[PDB]
């Protein structure tokens, strides 16, 4: 048997995918630890890895960027969980080693493969409290080029009433993801400011495991992959809408919930956005 | 002769001890470096620059972590310089917690 | 693996610091006895003996020291069996800080 | 110029000195870490060491015995200070080490060798929380060959309402000595119980120290000296009055203070002892 984690349900996916759309032919780059291609409830099509000691993509040995893959796309059967877009193409670029850790230029180099290989969506649940002229160079050709990008936004909860948006989500070429619990409420830890763009499920989200396994996790990192997601199933609706209509979608249609410092424009709802 | 001992925890949790220590180690920088470290020398390297400061420590600019939250507490008891140390902090995760010193947290 | 790491201090003083840090020392029990401790084998073998429980550290029985009044403050900080440690005791003078364990205050 | 320490005064010495009763003839066995035999303020007539590993009775590695010494007999010229008996010979018996420790075989040596030597008072300014059988002999032994037995009550504060009293100060046959400061209010790390017999000043005493130095000690370990150097002055009065008559004297005459859990019979006064 297969269940639907309550992230999927929250955010209208299921209603797309019964009017067909399932991503299909979407091309994501999950930016990260790698991706268990030998995992059941997983189909990885290819990806590289930037990461100098570690070189094969599909060996996730910190299990992080697993579990992400499989909120993007775990596949769509009778067992495990489901993915937001089931059907998507999935790419593993590899940036963080085992202890999930990397360099700056790890990941601008992940971007840059994902750009000449024409990646549709770029999910990075990854981030630093420091910006750089190359990183943000590195996103903003990407968003140039046509990619969506979608970063988690941060886990440095709130502090006075100083911005706690990390790097890459603090860039305006970014979709910046806070996290909410099943409740629609902003979980504690869930990085504020004004960088914030929207809110998805970051709470006790239930996806795949390196060694045919699956679990839960909690993290701006579990919020992001939803509405990379959901970018995919827009573009297997409409698959000549621009990243930049994909994006208007997606910010225009969410449920409102508190201030935008904490809650961006809201909770992401891709069945509205989809149109 | 530098009073100087110190002794780090980690585990996973938000406070003292509703936070098992699951990792321990060591450290002594006087006279010269040594203790259960695997990193010493560098450790002790890092305090002398910030002057035993736990609390000035920067943290990355040059390494990304995962955006998990699985939240570890730092523990630092001893002496630096024959001055008490009792600090402690919660990093988001452990990567997060090793892109704090450079060494001290080298664990 | 045992979690086991602790950290002593002693100056001549009744309270933690209003009594500066004298000398310091680390020790290691598990695996093996390690540390800066002039009697590592021994205070890892007095600890294990009471089960590192400060505060069940017999004094002497056989052993005179000076009625001298020089108090002397000791601190131990640290895990023991991964159970987190945090004792403070004034003793009289040091020859009665000594007189307590058999190593473990062998400094 | 010579000063004298207040406690001298307190207890009323110069009252007996200056009637000439100076201590003369009396042997008194100082039990301690040693005596410096070359300090100027004082007259070291003999001595023996019980301490295995430092077995000269002349070095004092840790000044304690010094000090005590000095509240004794610091000798009676123009320089330093002054003790209660000045005349008194003054005998080392080297029992405690260097960092201050001895073992308890050690004490009941030193305290034989009093006994065989021919001493008429043994200050022991030492203890231990436990009594023994060779330990409590030694002291009985000393009573019955004549000698007048005095030592430290102990330094352990007061604790609930049980007694706080170490050996050998816990003996029957032993004077045990608790602290005043100036203003005979008890000392509070004093100990207290029904085996205290009798107060004296011990907070910031002025003695010699070893390197013809001087300074302040604080402990019952001050007050000892201080009965010490009382019973060789009605010895030097009344030469063939017994140990027994010695301490009924001591012990019948002093000033009486709070109640005697926390302050024996009170602080002595030799004059009145002296009769
Ligand atoms: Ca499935
Ligand atoms: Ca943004
Ligand atoms: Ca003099
Ligand atoms: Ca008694």
């Amino acid at each position: 048997a297969q269940s639907v984690p309550y992230g999927v349900s929250q955010i209208k996916a299921p209603a797309l995918h019964s009017q067909g759309y399932t991503g299909s032919n979407v091309k994501v780059a999950v930016i990260d630890s790698g991706i268990d291609s030998s995992h059941p409830d997983l189909k990885v099509a290819g990806g590289a890895s930037m990461v100098p000691s570690e070189t094969n993509p599909f060996q996730d040995n910190n299990s992080h960027g697993t579990h992400v893959a499989g909120t993007v796309a775990a596949l769509n059967n009778s067992i495990g969980v489901l993915g937001v877009a089931p059907s998507a193409s999935l790419y593993a670029v590899k940036v963080l080693g085992a202890d999930g850790s990397g360099q700056y230029s790890w990941i601008i180099n992940g971007i840059e493969w994902a750009i000449a290989n024409n990646m549709d969506v770029i999910n990075m649940s990854l981030g630093g409290p420091s910006g750089s002229a190359a990183l943000k160079a590195a996103v903003d050709k990407a968003v140039a080029s046509g990619v969506v990008v979608v970063a988690a936004a941060g886990n440095e909860g709130t502090s006075g009433s100083s911005s706690t948006v990390g790097y890459p989500g603090k860039y305006p070429s970014v979709i910046a993801v806070g996290a909410v619990d099943s409740s629609n409420q902003r979980a504690s830890f869930s990085s504020v400011g004004p960088e914030l763009d929207v809110m998805a499920p970051g709470v006790s989200i239930q996806s795949t495991l390196p060694g045919n396994k699956y679990g839960a996790y909690n993290g701006t990192s579990m919020a992001s992959p939803h509405v990379a997601g959901a970018a995919a199933l827009i573009l297997s609706k409409h698959p000549n809408w621009t990243n930049t209509q994909v994006r208007s979608s997606l910010e225009n249609t969410t449920t409102k919930l508190g201030d935008s410092f904490y809650y961006g424009k809201g909770l992401i709802n891709v069945q509205a956005a989809a149109q | 002769y530098a009073p100087s001992a110190l002794v780090l925890t980690v585990g996973k949790g938000v406070s003292a001890t509703t936070a098992a220590p699951e990792r321990a180690v060591t450290l002594t920088c006087a006279p010269g470096p040594s203790g259960t470290h695997p990193a010493a020398g560098s450790a002790c390297a890092d305090l002398a620059a910030v002057g035993g400061d736990l609390n000035a420590l920067t943290r990355g600019e040059d390494v990304m972590c995962p955006k998990v939250y699985d939240p570890v507490l730092l523990t630092v008891d001893g002496v630096w310089q024959g001055k008490r140390v009792s600090y402690e902090r919660v990093f988001s995760n452990e990567c997060e917690m090793n892109a704090h010193g450079s060494s001290v947290f080298a664990f």
